[PDB]
RNA sequence: AGAUUUGAGUAUCGUAAGAGGACUCCCUUAACUUAAGCAUAUCAAUAAGGGAAGGAAGAAAAAAUAACAAUGAUUUCUUAAGUAAUGGCGAAUGAAAAAGAAAAAGACCAAGUUGAUA
RNA sequence: UGGAAGUAUAAAUCGAAAAGGUGAUAGUAUUCAUCAAAGUCUAAAUAUUACAGGAAAACUGAUAGCAAAGAAGUACUGUGAA
RNA sequence: GAUUCACGCAGUGUUAACGUGCAAAUUACUUGUCAUAUUUGAGUAUAGGGGCGAAAGACUCAUCGAACUAUCUAGUAGCUGG
RNA sequence: AAGGUUCCUAAACAACAUUACUUGGAUUAGGGUGAAUCGAUCCUAAAUUACAGAUGGAAAUCCUUAAGAAA
RNA sequence: GGGAACGGGCUUGAUUGGAACGGCGGGGAAAGAAGACCCUGUUGAGCUUGACUCUAAUUUAUCAUGUGA
RNA sequence: AAUAAAAUAUUACUUUGGAUAGUUUAGUUUCCUGGGCGAUGAAGAACGCAAUGAAUUGCGAUAAGUGAUAGGAACAAUAAAAUGUGAAUAUCCAAAAUUUGAAUGCUUGAAAGUAUACUAAGGUAUAUAUGAUAUUCAAUAUCCA
């Protein structure tokens, strides 16, 4: 799916928090805010460079 | 579920209704022995009653309509409860008929020159 | 060599693939001889006249056009009326 | 006192309950609807909003009228 | 409020009949994963935003 | 008083609205980016915003090509072709006749004529 | 706009015809070639990642594949868009 | 729009407590103030190159020398890590 | 105002209230909110929104009695 | 001592019994934070100004045919 | 010099955890056919209905279902009743279809409501724009007596 893992809204939280510059996802009120994002190495995020149809 | 379908096809109209009084009034009491701790096969005539009321129902409606329709089927404006069955758009489109109308000119070279039938000889 | 690209504009959008080409041939051919099943002259792909092509470069070739004129119907003795139903193409 | 302390005032009601969507999302002020598009007759629909479309569009629902209709 | 509309508290009430759990005949069921009701709150847990 | 003209209220029979917008026809003067900076240019009929429909829609019957031993409505595919051309002629942008195929179909208004005129 | 002394649209002004347009280097003239604008409809060949019903696969095999293989846009967060 | 005390309010000092706190700004004593340029509830009005400001670039939902949220967007990186 | 069954009773204490609990605003199950005179409903205040009209490429904006054979 | 010129580990020596309690604040160049001072990016943003190129508002001339001298 | 409580090392078994292996009623892509909504009230939202249901599913005051046509003996967690004189099950069918929603007599915040006409209650109609016809009018607007 050409959607698939960038389904989201993320930014990077950016440096002076002592965590990663991955991009984070957004809200609260779930275990999914705050963690990775579209990235390859992360998890639930999109893989390298996806196959395509053509 | 002890009513039947014959039982009730068999009544008047006014014995549609004077059956469904019984059976509403009847139906009235069971709910109280149901609050007031009725034995299982009280709640049993329950369930019972009320599918009676709706077949009571259905034939006591479906013969009216039935009627109904004989009265308008000849009336020049008939009610839409009682038209045929179609979508919005099918009551928009034009007729098969106006769809195929022609005009005289083009209508009389339609029937002078025709598609003829052939072949070629190889 | 000096590279000519012209992919800077989002081609992904305007990538078009024929993955419908060997479906496209089974429908064409069923509309065919279904086409002759209704009327077997229908698909005879009425007759077209011998013209030239256009230009020097090709001013030696004959190829098939469209209808003929009024004047060949007329050399030929057809009414141009009737042309168009035995299977004759007329380009007035 | 902008943290903690500011917290306590907050007993009045921005948004309530809307007729057209069921969300509490009709603005009392405002008399209008921050996700259905109340009184304006469209639904209030939007390209960037791809999911609020997923969320609330045809299909979402019971669709009691126009499952027999594509049945039919 | 002491005071509400009639609309408001119908759905008030709906809201105390949802705060249910699942019925123990309802478990004894054949093949049955329901045992709890995720969908429980309670006063001083959760606000339910209405 | 009467013959007309225009504009209203009421009654009857219908019509529009809203959902969907993957594909179709359009309105609007975005920017990030590229140019190793940047201001025209590129990104780019692109994003977002707005309107309208169908099962397909749009186009369609030359005030069209061509300069030939000439063609001939519209649509789509191959080729022409990253070519002619456009561009701080920088970065970049960039068609069309011919030629080969899929399918083929042409009909009307207005103007003119006929008026014991309908 | 590829259209370069203007390819197309629009606005201000101006504004034709005992017709005329085009032949992309502006201008006048004479020939030549080819059409006849400023009204309308028109099937077939073409597109489709809405949605519905099917069939396939050198696709993934529960941190993978749709966010969702269980009452998944559900639990939960925010005044709200989200 | 005098001087003070009280119910309240603020936040001058201790640069006290606490500083993985009762608290993402609080506590104790001390100090100032404690009705007309006063304090305060609800309703209502003003919205992002906008608003409001007895003016500190202050406040605009713990976010302000330009809010929050979604899309362009996997923005670009001659720089850092793998 | 906000909360929404937290109110009362009974059974029961696995979890929760930085020990423990026979206690509980915690678990389970029932019960409980009675109006001609109290309020909403009625009136208008700051302000707010419609038909027609005016404006705008557009969504939409303006006007609230002025423009209207309307109110 | 040498070493990236201030070692817990290396070299040579001084010296060492295993487990630890209450204190304290020398060291661990202690923890908290991809330095905020400085510099480099052909990286930005607020503000100012006859910096360059523009623009709303303002202004001026012509056009858009009311009649009679 | 000395012990092995602590400390360390390997193996076996147990524990916390859920990797690995086997598996799939779930997805992804392509292709084929259609692309069938709504004032005859749509899509969406709310409330309600199972003998014991909180969700979910199905349904709408005829309620986890009614009639008709096919269908032939079940359902089940526990009781009941009904049942080849027809149980489950299925459908482009019929009757029925609460409050809202373009929402359309007027108002609507979380608002309880309410006016007229027709056939005390119940049920219909009454929004805006609009095409055609009928009808009642307004304007010395053009004539004309």
């Amino acid at each position: 799916s050409t959607e698939a893992g960038k389904q989201h809204s993320a930014i990077s939280w950016g440096t002076g928090r002592a965590v990663a510059r991955i991009p984070r996802i957004s809200g609260s009120g779930s275990g999914r805010n705050g963690q990775g994002a579209f990235g390859n190495m992360t998890r639930k995020g999109h893989m390298f460079s996806p196959l395509k149809n053509f | 579920a002890s009513l039947k379908i014959s039982a009730i096809k068999a009544m008047s109209k006014n014995d549609m209704n004077a059956k469904l009084i019984e059976l509403k009034g009847e139906l009235a009491n069971l709910r109280t022995a149901k609050v007031t701790g009725g034995a299982p096969s009280k709640i049993s005539r329950l369930r019972v009653v009320k599918k009676d009321i709706a077949r009571l129902l259905t034939v006591m409606n479906t013969q009216r309509m039935e009627a109904l329709r004989k009265y308008y089927k000849q009336a020049k404006y008939v009610p839409k409860e009682l038209r045929p069955k179609t979508t919005r758009k099918e009551r928009r489109q034009l007729t098969k008929a106006q769809l195929n109308l022609k005009t005289v000119k083009a209508a009389k070279k339609a029937q002078h020159f025709p598609a003829r039938k052939f072949f070629v000889l190889a | 060599a000096v590279s000519n690209i012209h992919f800077c504009k989002d081609w992904r959008s305007k990538v078009h693939t024929w993955f419908k080409q060997p479906f496209r041939k089974i429908r064409r051919h069923q509309t065919r001889v279904e086409k002759a099943k209704a009327v077997f002259p229908a698909t005879i792909k009425s007759l077209k006249p011998s013209v030239h092509c256009m230009n020097q470069r090709f001013n030696y070739k004959l190829r098939l056009g469209r209808g003929f004129t009024l004047k060949e119907l007329r050399a030929a003795k057809i009414d141009k009326n009737l042309a168009r139903t035995i299977g004759i193409a007329v380009d007035p | 006192t902008k943290g903690t302390s500011c917290r306590g005032t907050r007993h009045n009601k921005t948004h309530i309950l809307c007729k057209r969507c069921g969300k509490r999302s009709w603005h009392l002020q405002k008399q209008r609807c921050a996700s259905c598009g109340y009184p304006d007759a469209k639904m209030r629909q939007y390209a960037w909003g791809y999911k609020a479309l997923r969320r609330r569009t045809q299909g979402t629902g019971r669709m009691r009228h126009l499952k027999i209709a594509l049945k039919r | 409020t002491g005071h509400k509309g009639f609309s408001y508290k119908l759905k008030l009430g709906k809201k105390i009949h949802q705060n249910r759990g699942v019925p123990q005949w309802f478990r004894m069921k054949t093949g049955n994963t329901i045992n709890y009701n995720f969908k429980r709150r309670h006063w001083n847990r959760r606000k339910m935003g209405m």
